[PDB]
């Protein structure tokens, strides 16, 4: 909440930039990994009686 | 959504294999003039 924050930004966001990227890449990455260990066969078989 | 609120795309009943994660169960294509769909 501080009341400069465009020099802020324009001198030192972009570390917080390149890390956030980084984090969103596992993000993504993460959810990459639960559809490829539960998605392997995309087939829905209703369970019978 | 459960991740948030959505804003600029049309949703659509049918489902497609999805290219973009959005996330909650949710994601996103630009294939329907032509619009982002989700
Ligand atoms: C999608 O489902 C909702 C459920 O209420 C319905 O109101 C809407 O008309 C449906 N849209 C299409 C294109 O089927």
């Amino acid at each position: 909440d501080s009341t400069e924050c465009s020099n802020l930004l324009l001198q030192y966001g972009s570390f917080c930039t390149q890390l956030n990227r980084a984090l969103t890449g596992i993000a993504v990455e993460q959810d990459k990994n639960t559809q490829e260990v539960f998605a392997q066969v995309k087939q829905i078989y209703k369970t019978p009686p | 959504t459960r991740a948030g609120c959505l804003i600029g795309a049309e949703h659509v009943n049918n489902s497609y294999e999805c290219d973009i994660p959005i996330g909650a169960g949710i994601c996103a294509s630009y294939q329907t003039s032509q619009s982002i769909i989700a």
